[PDB]
RNA sequence: GUAAAGCGCACGCAGGCGGUUUGUUAAGUCAGAUGUGAAAUCCCCGGGCUCAACCUGGGAACUGCAUCUGAUACUGGCAAG
RNA sequence: CGGCCCCCUGGACGAAGACUGACGCUCAGGUGCGAAAGCGUGGGGAGCAAACAGGAUUAGAUACCCUGGUAGUCCACGCCGUAAACGAUGUCGACUUGGAGGUUGUGCCCUUGAGGCGUGGCUUCCGGAGCUAACGCGUUAAGUCGACCGCCUGGGGAGUAC
């Protein structure tokens, strides 16, 4: 059964990447909504757009710079099997700063730099680089 | 822009499929090879026995025009089955007429019966005919000039099967294979089938309404074994054939060439 | 101006009607103290010549790498047929902590302070093919600002 | 500058049939008509005419150019595009190894260059004859295959091709030593390995003779300029 | 030898045999390195030529691209930074500072000639404030001229000339947009004066017609 | 899959995981504070034995636990869809 | 699991609608089904055939071949619970280029004809990216991921002893 839908959706980005597939829609939720927002401040991706009122239909549009896809990886870290909680200090560094891991908190879904500037910790969604 | 689209559509609204619209020109003649452009993908591979006339030589120089036949496309490279075939549409044509007016008025010069009835041949094609129609009544033709000249008098057509028999003489006068599958039957009716594919065992003349012979590898000459058909008749040829046996059940009418 | 280094050489034997034919190939590899690296693997019934032809293979089909100053831009896994191979960047002073035909590569790169481990298989061509696939994969700052449609100072 | 009327003309939109076409041509490809690939003329002109520009270009800074094709149709068709601009071509069968074992093919070159002198300059006849016939095969074999590019001395700076996939070997050769590629490429052919790719029909006589002329055009162009 | 199997493109050769023979040569971008190649293992052809045909100072440039490459490539071995153009003679004006001109120059009668056939043509070695001295005896001459061109008065002249590049002589055939941008473009008259500059030209046509 | 390693196949309790929206709670989670986390040991900056080991001042750390005050994105609970 | 018929009976798929409203996925223990051989009791017994007997072959022939031939194979009701019980590939869900078929629905289309254009289910082969030690797999993954379970830790000793 479905059982991780943020999986998914990073699993359906991953896949468009590889097949340059210029958009790739997917079933619409908040967190998504959220973490796709998120993407598109840090420009992994060109825009995203949620399309529907019943069942609504998140499409984002992949980003390709000079023929290879933008999304070079994306992992979750986070999942429902194993939960990650992590506090400020603690907070990871994707890439060694190049690339970003969304991190869910008190104050919203924000990349895990701007996080460390609030000062605050939370769950670890997924990195991205 | 739309441009492209509406060309589209108006390129498909004049062409069609089957050899109908006279469109290839002949744009290389080389023997043994005549090669069109009918506005298709590519060039047909013709043969130059398409397109020689009654008595051997060529017809048609460079420009000329004539109409092949479609509905297979792309053995590997390539496009067409021949333009002789589109012929047998404007001979039914000819054929069709005589409806209208009920009589249709060519000359036929029918010599013997192949399979009970003469041979009538109008001007490049030669078809079999059932055996009362070479003659009106039975004035019988075998008394006659030899390949005489009167013209066609139809007296009887299969209508599915292009088997055509034609009343040379008096010009006063004027599933579904394999139920009834015993009219070609009884012993030795003979029928000029073209032949389709020569399977290295055979060579598959079939002509008669949606059935299938074939002539295979032992009679086909009167010698046995290093035969190898594809030298000795053809590819896509009208031959002597007949039946010599059939299966209504298991549908193989074994038909022979040594005759 | 190139620097090259013989990794290693080893005999290998083909099974004849008379018996066993011997040969060698080496494994060399090339590079310029900067970005620049290029491995070769040839062949040839003696030595000498065997390793001749790894130079001169090395020597074509080079590949850059993006170093920040003396080491890498951030740690990077690199992968080939057995060797799984990760390296880490380090600070200056360390050096290269690094086994065998990977300290090679990195040596000839150019890289003064890496932190690297070989898993997996260690079998020098396969690892050193490893580096290599992870070196050219790692992208520089610049790289991914450009990639991503931002300035330097953004990503940091 | 090639127009679009001539290219259909010509016979350039037809496209191989819908079993033997490759997915990445499914951009360049506009429809299916009677199951036979289209190829999308808006998206092939302005593609074609980059390359001609780039042709252009290339002449222009004294670049060699070679025109590949073997497909026995249009060999004919190539050498002549090839000579009209003074050009190299390689009409009959690619040897495998022609520009990465330049090298070895160099001195083949010159074997053949050395037999036409023996056969033209030197005028000495009184040859035996079992061997003179041997000399005259060899000539033969070798002004068959590498008549074209005797003059070429190194290696070409652009690489003209007809087909992509019959011509892969030349094709793969460019792209290992990094000339750059013009290739006429059907819905059959793979265009990855292709820089400048142009989506024709490289199977049509007519198509095949425009498309050369028209590069030729350009190469003299450049050479003038 | 691999200039002998066409690997080391070497077009010409502005050399002076018995002092300096500074060459650049070009290659077909596939890992071959032209220069090295003509070099060897620390200078070992280059010691061959050099004790050749008698002492000379034979150089190897490795050449970029274009005939513009080819100027900075003439000037070494040394230090160029930037160069002038122009038509037909375009006189690569080269531009280099006193500290790296002592050795740039080299000789008074050596370099200046050695480097003057490199790209075919010839060079005339300047010093960086050099270039921007004559660079400003360009922008106030298209005004430094009398100014027989467009005119009208003189307090809108100086407002506009100092915002405009190069003067006015023939910038019609330039951007007729970006002088709309000045504070004052009511009714096509700057796009109007300009015209009267090409009037101007017509004018000096006329002059020549006094004269000729 | 062939190197060791997919139960012969199913149903199914416990257990693990759980579509989507709103509200609420605040258990998990995060933040801050307080209490504690013996000294010694480890580490940082210092000092003293001629140096060192050794001794030694101050810090940091002891990743934890308990409480109180907040945050509510996520996970959970409850209520409606 | 294979001749027809009838009676009782489980599942699958499609077509539209209508309804319920997360009721779901997986599953240690547990429960059930589980080829062939085998066991028990009672029936049956044509053919075939472990065992057995004879004839050959052979150095020998407790085999292969030949002539016979009993358990069994067949039925009823119990037990056994294992097989290279194999796709040597756990189950469920999502996503990622293609071609050629088979089978079974179904929508439209002049079925003007065996057809034309779609859209579902199951299924055979080839092959791309990717993966793989390679072989190969390749939208029915051995690709890209998530949930749960089962299992592996050098060869033998041993799937044996207690």
């Amino acid at each position: 059964s479905m059982q991780d839908p943020i999986a998914d959706m990073l699993t359906r980005i991953r896949n468009g990447q590889a097949a340059n597939k210029a958009a790739v829609t997917m079933p619409s939720s908040k967190l998504k909504v959220a973490i796709a927002n998120v993407l598109k401040e840090e420009g992994f991706i060109e825009d995203f757009k949620v399309e529907g009122d019943t069942k609504p239909e998140l499409e984002l549009t992949l980003k390709y710079f000079q023929g290879k896809a933008v999304v070079e990886s994306i992992q979750r870290v986070s999942r429902p099997g194993l939960r990650i909680y992590k506090r400020k200090d603690e907070l990871p560094k994707v890439m060694a700063g190049l690339g970003i891991a969304v991190v869910s908190t008190s104050k919203g879904v924000m990349t895990d730099r701007a996080a460390r500037q609030a000062g605050l910790g939370g769950e670890i969604i997924c990195y991205v680089a | 822009e739309s441009f492209a689209q509406l060309f589209e559509e108006s390129l498909k609204e004049i062409e069609t499929r089957p050899g109908s619209i006279v469109r290839g020109v002949v744009v290389a003649i080389d023997k043994d090879v005549v090669l069109v452009d009918a506005g298709l993908k590519s060039e047909s591979a013709i043969p130059a026995e398409q397109f020689k006339n009654a008595q051997g030589e060529l017809e048609i120089q460079v420009g000329d025009e004539v109409d092949v036949a479609l509905d297979a496309v792309e053995d590997g490279f390539g496009e067409t089955l021949l333009s002789r075939e589109k012929a047998k549409r404007h001979e039914a044509w000819i054929t069709l007429e005589k409806a209208y007016e009920d009589a249709e008025t060519v000359t036929g010069v029918i010599n013997g019966k192949v399979k009970g009835g003469f041979t009538v041949e109008l001007n490049g094609i030669r078809a079999f005919l059932p055996g009362s129609l070479v003659d009106v009544r039975p004035v019988r033709d075998t008394l006659h000039l030899e390949g005489k000249e009167l013209e066609f008098k139809v007296i009887k057509l299969d209508q599915k099967r292009n088997n055509v028999v034609v009343s040379r003489r008096a010009v006063i006068e004027s599933e579904d294979p394999w139920v009834a599958i015993a009219k070609r039957y009884p012993e030795g009716t003979k029928l000029t089938g073209r032949v389709t594919n020569l399977t290295d065992y055979g060579c598959f003349v079939e002509i008669e309404e949606g059935v299938e012979g074939l002539v295979h590898v032992s009679e086909m000459d009167w010698t046995n074994k290093n035969i190898h058909p594809s030298k000795v008749v053809n590819v896509g040829d009208v031959v002597e054939v007949m039946v010599l046996d059939i299966d209504e059940e298991r549908r193989r009418i074994s038909l022979g060439l040594k005759q | 101006e190139l620097q090259e280094k013989l990794i290693a050489v080893n005999r290998v034997s083909k099974t004849v009607k008379g018996g066993r034919i011997f040969s060698f190939t080496a494994l060399t590899v090339v590079g310029d103290g900067n970005g620049r690296v290029g491995f070769g693997y040839g062949k040839a019934r003696e030595v000498p010549a065997a390793i001749q032809k790894a130079m001169e293979k090395a020597r074509r089909n080079m590949i850059n790498v993006a170093l920040n100053n003396g080491t890498l831009q951030h740690p990077v896994k690199g992968v080939h047929t057995g060797s799984r191979v990760f390296m880490q960047p380090a600070s200056e002073g360390t050096g290269i902590i690094a086994g065998g035909a990977m300290r090679a590569v990195l040596e000839v790169a150019g890289v003064h302070n890496v932190l690297a481990k070989a898993y997996g298989s260690t079998n020098p061509i396969n690892v050193v093919r490893a580096t290599i696939d992870g070196l050219e994969n790692m992208n520089s700052p610049e790289m991914v600002a450009a990639k991503r449609g931002k300035s330097v100072e953004e990503i940091l | 500058t090639v127009s679009m009327r001539d290219m259909l003309k010509a016979g350039v939109h037809f496209g191989h049939q819908t079993r033997y076409w490759n997915p990445k041509m499914k951009p360049f490809i506009f429809g299916a008509r009677n199951k036979v690939h289209i190829i999308n003329l808006e998206k092939t002109v302005p593609m074609f005419n980059e390359a001609l520009a780039e042709l252009n270009k290339i002449a222009s800074r004294k670049g060699k150019i070679l025109f590949v094709g073997t497909k026995r149709a249009a060999s004919e068709a190539v050498k002549d595009a090839a000579l009209s601009c003074d050009q190299f071509f390689v009409n009959h069968r690619w040897l495998g190894g022609m520009l990465t074992n330049w090298k070895t093919v160099r001195q083949s070159i010159k074997r053949l260059k050395d037999l036409e002198t023996q056969s033209q300059d030197g005028t000495f006849d009184k040859l035996t004859k079992k061997e003179a016939l041997m000399r005259t095969r060899e000539l033969e074999k070798l002004e068959n295959s590498l008549g074209g590019i005797k003059d070429m001395g190194g290696l070409p700076d652009a690489l003209f091709v007809i087909d992509a996939d019959h011509e892969h070997i030349a094709i793969k050769e460019a792209n290992n030593l990094g000339i750059p590629v013009f290739a006429i490429v059907d819905t059959n052919s793979d265009p990855d390995g292709v820089d400048f790719v142009i989506p024709g029909n490289d199977d049509a006589i007519r198509a095949v003779t425009l498309y050369l002329g028209a590069v030729a055009a350009t190469v003299r162009e450049g050479r003038s300029q | 030898p691999e200039i002998g199997e066409e690997v080391i493109e070497i077009k010409a050769a502005a050399r002076d045999p018995g002092s300096r023979a500074k060459i650049a040569v070009k290659t077909n971008d596939k890992r071959i390195d032209p220069v090295g190649a003509c070099v060897g293992m620390r200078g070992a052809r280059v010691q061959a030529v050099s004790t050749e045909l008698g002492g000379e100072r034979i150089d190897i440039v490795l050449w970029d691209d274009n005939p513009a490459q080819f100027v900075i490539n003439a000037m070494a071995p040394a230090d160029v930074a930037s160069i002038v153009v122009d038509e037909d003679k375009h006189t690569m004006d080269i531009a280099v500072e006193a500290g790296n001109l002592a050795q740039a120059i080299g000789r008074n009668g050596q370099n200046v000639r050695l480097a003057s056939q490199l790209s075919g043509w010839e060079l005339n070695v300047m010093t960086v404030d050099d270039l921007q001295a004559k660079h400003q005896a360009e922008a106030h001459a298209a005004i430094d001229t009398f100014t027989k061109y467009l005119d009208i008065d003189e307090d809108f002249a100086t407002v506009l000339v100092e915002e405009g590049f190069s003067t006015l002589e023939e910038l019609a055939y330039v951007p007729m947009k970006e002088l709309l941008e000045i504070e004052g473009l009511d009714e096509p008259t700057v796009e109007a004066l300009r015209e009267r500059a090409k009037n101007a030209l017509a004018t000096i046509a006329q002059a020549q017609e006094e004269s000729l």
